[PDB]
């Protein structure tokens, strides 16, 4: 059916900036361990917490 | 009357002063020789902080745990 109202239509040069979810998206629940500390270690590369 | 240089404490007596270092050996034994009640009338405490104590005499030393090295396999440490 036809849009009550009308839109603004047209080409429009766009960038497609780098981060990409999938370079984020990062879970944890238990893993490597801190040695001096003992707690979760960091990032998500070395899959911490 | 004292001033602290570096690590160590140097006090004067005096007409022309008379500067020498003051030896913790003697530091300590003056301390030593604090009364109890002085002790307590001084920020202190007859059983968990004499000032006796602020001069180290034996040294704790941590155990591994604190200062864990870090192996890369064997031969390397």
């Amino acid at each position: 059916k036809k849009l009550m109202a009308q839109i603004f239509f047209g080409p429009t040069y766009y960038q497609r900036l780098r981060h990409m979810v999938d370079d984020k998206i990062h879970a944890r629940a238990r893993g490597p361990m801190q040695v001096l500390t003992r707690q979760p270690v960091e990032g998500r590369s070395r899959d911490g917490g | 009357t004292i001033r602290k240089d570096g690590l160590k404490l140097v006090g004067s007596w005096k007409d022309e002063p008379e500067l020498r270092v003051l030896s913790t050996e003697e530091i300590l034994n003056i301390f030593k020789h604090i009364s109890v009640k002085d002790f307590t009338s001084l920020g202190f405490n007859e059983v968990f902080s004499r000032p006796e104590w602020m001069i180290l005499t034996c040294l704790p030393v941590p155990p591994p745990p604190v200062r864990p090295s870090i192996s890369f396999n064997e031969s390397q440490r």
